[PDB]
Parts: C-alpha cells; structure tokens; sequence
C-alpha cells in the first residue's frame, strides 16, 4: 500500500491528426491524484514528459506527433501522481502508427440533378495538419468509400452501394423525397477501421 | 498467369496487414526495446537499384530466419505467425509474377530452353555448348556494351 | 575494390578468348552438328530487362554443367578447360564489383548490417523483428509504389 | 585405290571482307583434276556448292559470307574431283567466324609539323564491304595500334609506341632525315592476329 496503483491500460484512439490518449482511472483514486503522460518517438530511446499533472482520462498528443505518417511511430505511458508518490508506468501495449488512425470524411455535399444525385466526398482537413500532409498525400492511393443510401419518408433501411473515388452518383429512378447519404472511408491495401459520417440529407422536393 | 499489373495488389497487402495484427499484440508488447532494427537504410536500398535483391533477401530473412525462430520460441501464435507466412508467400508469388517487381527471382526463358535442348542432346551437347563458347564470350561482350555504350 | 568501370573489361574478355583458342580446334573438330544452341534467343534476353539473371544463370551453366562435365569426358584438355573457367569466375567477379553489371548477384548493405544487428540480439532480435513486421509490409508497399506511381 | 584421296587440310584465311578459303593439293594429284568447293552457315544444316570445280588451292568466298560480321560464323569443305570419281569432303577443323580476320589498316599518311609527325591510321574499305559494316562499325570499341618508326638514314632498327586512336604523333625531336612508319591493329577485347603495314616514309627533307 506503501505504492499507488497504476492506470489498469493506455490507448491511443485517432482521426486523422487527432490523436487522443486514453486510460482507465486508477481503483478509487482521490480528486487529489493526477496522471502525468509521457511520450516515447519509436527509433529514439528517449521519453519526454508531455504533461506532468493532467486532471482527466485523455490527452490530446496530436501537437507532438504530427509527423506520425512520416514516422515509424510512438509509445506512450501513463502513471499516477498524488502528492509525492506515483506508480509504476502504464505503457499502450501496441505501437501508435498510422495504423491505429481511424478513418473518417470531412463533409458530403450533395446535388440534384436528373435520374440522379451525385456527390462529392470533401476529406478531412484538421487545422493541426501542415500543409504538406494532405490525407491523399498521406493515403496516395487505394482510396474507397461504402456509401449507405436512405430514403426520408421511409423506414429506416439503407441501400449499399461501393465507391473508388471521392465522387460518386445515385439513381433518382424516379419517385421524390429526400435522400440521406453516409459515408464509411477505407484504403484497399490498409486494415483501418473507418467511422461512418454524420448523415447528410437533400430535399429533392 | 499475369495481367502484367492493374491491382488486385492492394487487397494482398491489406491480407498481409490484416494477418499481422493478429500478432501486432502479442510481439509488440513482448518487445520492450525502442531502437529501429529496420533502418531506413533498408528503405533506401529498396529505393535503391539493388532494391529487387533488397526486397527478396528480407522476405528470405523473415520466412527462413525469423518467422521459423518465432513460431520456435512460442508456439502460442505459431499458428497466426504460420499463416502469416503463407500470406507472405502468396504475396511473394503475385509479385515475382508480372509487372516488373522483382525480376531477381525469374528463371530466363531462354536459358530455361537451352538447358533443354542440351540436356536432350548429351554425350552432343557437352561438345556444341563448349564449341559455342566464343559465341558465349559474344553475348556477354554484347551485354556489356550495352552498358559503357548506348 | 572497383573503380565503377572505366575499361579493365577488355582485357578481360581478351583473356576469356585467349582461353578458350587453346580448345577451340577441340571442341569444334569433335562437334559435328551444324544447329545452333545459343539461340539468338538468349541474346535478346540478355538484352531484355531479364538480362542479368540471364547471364548470371548462363554463367552458373557452364562453370556447374557444361565445363564440370566436359572435363568429366576427355580429361587432355581438362587443364585448358578448367584454366577457361578460372579465367571466367576471374571475369563474372569483376562484373558483380562494379557499374551495374552484375547486380542480380550481389548481397545488400542493408540486409546485411539489419542481419548483423539481428543476431546481435537474439531472443530480443526475434521479438522486435516481428514486432516491425508492419514497418516491414510499409517498405515493400513502398517499394511496390515505386512502379505502379512515379 | 578405286577410291579418290581427300584433301589433306581445308581453312580460312580472311582479312576485312577478303575471306579466302585454302586447301593442301591431294598427292600427285593430275591436273585433270579440280576441287569442289562447298558452304555451310552455322545454325542451318544446308551445304552449299560454290564451285563445282576450281582448277586451283584457293577460293574467295567473300561474295558468299559478307554477313560474317553479323554471323556465327561458317563451315567450309572441300573434295576432289576428277572424273566421275571424288574424295570424302574435307572440312575446316574450326568454325570460321569474326575470331579468324586478320586485322590490318587501309592506310597511313603523314605531315610533317613541328617537333613532331601526325600520322592518320586510315582503315581497310573494301569494295565487297556493304557500306552498312564499316570497320568502326564492327569493331565499335578497343581499337589499338602497334606504331614501328625507322629513322631512314640509318639502321634497320625501330621504335615502338602504342596509341589507342587512328591518329597520332611522333616527337622529331631535332634530327632531320626521313621518318618510315608502320601500323598493326588490334581490338582489346578480341585476340584477332594483325599484319603490319606496308612502310610509308616522308621526306622531313
């Protein structure tokens, strides 16, 4: 008892340059007790502290590792502080890379034209992102879209369809309405999971 | 057979990540040095005119050296470890098969038909090869040139 | 070493020549086929982009095969024959040394000093090894690029 | 004896486009008799006659092997014949190929300048050579030349030098007189044999 516990784990959990640590409180910790994150860059043998004392159960470690798709990745921990006592670390069990971003889509216009609705799949932008690092600068590549299609008046049921570019077109066959679109992104040659977007409706009518 | 590469590449990697992150856990955890074993440097010959032979010896490395050691150690995951080997051979095969990916691991055609037509002649052919061996010296004399001149 | 080829070559293939006149009568007395073996099919390999493993096997055939079992049959001129084959191991070794011409042939830096660190660890080689599996499956992704994009 | 003898020996000797073919007289031979001359291309197995009589111990075979230099060579016989009766054929022992050419030079002029002579190694143009298979052409690379010089009032004694162009110079250090030179080619790569060329002088003075 003479020791404080330590976080039962630690977890990165990332959108494109949002890369969110996380971890489980302590077993009945005090409002006094506090977690002090600490980051490792994969290659360098060397641990930096990044907050010495942070009141909650995530920090936001995009900022020092925006050079993520240019690296081989990281390592964080995490340890508890109260008063002059801490515990051991708590390491992420895995590596952060690009590996663990989950994917996502920045916005989905869309337009009416004839027999059809097309559109136009706007990719995530974070201000946090240099320039440089575009996500079809990132993910160059094998880029794909599964588009989940849902007629307003309507029950809630979706017609699927796949997509290999960041546009794409929908029959209007005939009947009116209103069509909501979502979007779930992917990379053909990548495993990461993708989250799908926030609904995004248009008045035919 | 090759449809001397569109892409049904991507999948394959994807395959290959796909059998990784079943053991992503287990060796990541397990390896608690942080030094970079796969240096860049190995990147840059990849991007380097040796990186066909770069690309063939480590895919060796891994299928004859570390997979086999691995599965050794712990036979836990021998199995997820196994299969990812398979997963690598069949991206190896799909590779060393078309669109110039890694040509230092094809057998010549020609060759492959002249060692035939030898071998079919025998007691003949021990003596034609070796009578053509100023038309050997030839080709090679030609394969050259084709270097220190146009 | 090797001074990136500037011309010792020459010389080289003229030693190659010299070395086989002293079989040359030889063989061509005792061969009496008028067909060609070295298909001007090998040549355009040799002039294809299959080139090197074209003349890397060729060059194995004849120093494995050809010259091993010629020897193997008449052994008068088994010491001329074998002078043409030291004589051509002393000519494929400066190919593989030096201005792309033998590159099918050679090892890897990287590979090499990758191996080395390696072994150098040990129980902990064969964790981080595999642990970098998905650093590994992101050079050859990248190595694959480097075709099928810029 | 009901049989005709054979010649002894058949082969090639060839300078750039002057491929002329040889042969030992058969033993006694009358001079009713005359040797039939036959062709053969390597990689085809199709003798050719190319005289069927030739009252003689030499035969040009230019005309019918100009395209040696872009070959694997040929094959020669040659038989006796006289009467109805003739002789087993008499075949060259090696294959004649680029390898059996005796190198040699067209030409060599010379000027006289300052402390030195600048002779030009003009090279053999035969009329037979299709214009295509110019020496330079076939022997692209490594050509060289053996330079004997003879100082005309004196002895029979020479200077050698080696140059590696068909032009080159030699140093009149001081001495008057004459200058006689001689050229023999060779090509690095190749062990072809090569004849020296005939003298050409020039009057310093």
């Amino acid at each position: 008892g003479t020791e404080l516990p330590s976080p039962p784990s630690v977890w990165f959990e990332a959108e494109f340059f949002h890369h969110i640590l996380h971890w489980t409180p302590i077993p009945q910790q005090s409002e006094s007790t506090c977690y002090e994150v600490a980051l490792l860059r994969y290659g360098i043998e060397s641990w930096n502290s990044i907050s010495q004392c942070s009141q909650t159960l995530s920090y936001d470690l995009t900022a020092v590792t925006l050079d993520l798709y240019h690296s081989n990745g990281y390592r964080a921990r995490v340890r508890a502080v109260d008063g002059s006592r801490h515990s051991q670390w708590t390491v992420t069990n895995t590596r952060f890379s690009v590996d663990e971003v989950t994917l996502t889509v920045g916005s989905v216009n869309l337009e009416i034209h004839n027999g059809f609705i097309l559109g136009k799949i706007q990719l995530p932008r974070p201000k946090m992102a240099p320039a440089q690092d575009t996500y079809e600068s990132i993910f160059s590549h094998f880029r794909e879209y599964e588009i989940a299609i849902r007629k307003v008046p309507g029950q809630f049921t979706f017609t699927h369809k796949k997509v290999k570019h960041e546009q794409f077109s929908l029959l209007t066959s005939g009947e009116v309405g209103e069509f909501c679109v979502q979007v779930k992104p992917s990379v053909a040659s990548r495993s990461n999971k993708g989250m799908w977007s926030k609904e995004e409706c248009i008045s035919l009518t | 057979s090759c449809t001397h590469f569109p892409g049904n590449l991507p999948n394959m990697l994807r395959d290959l990540r796909d059998a990784f992150s079943r053991v992503k856990t287990f060796f990541q955890m397990k390896d608690q040095l942080d030094n970079l074993l796969l240096k860049e440097s190995l990147l840059e010959d990849f991007k380097g005119y040796l990186g066909c032979q770069a690309l063939s010896e480590m895919i060796q490395f891994y299928l004859e050296e570390v997979m086999p050691q691995a599965e050794n150690q712990d036979p836990d995951i021998k199995a997820h470890v196994n299969s990812l080997g398979e997963n690598l051979k069949t991206l190896r095969l799909r590779l060393r098969r078309c669109h110039r990916f890694l040509p230092c691991e094809n057998k010549s055609k020609a060759v492959e038909q002249v060692k035939n037509a030898f071998n079919k002649l025998q007691e003949k052919g021990i003596y034609k090869a070796m009578s053509e061996f100023d038309i050997f010296i030839n080709y090679i004399e030609a394969y050259m040139t084709m270097k220190i001149r146009n």
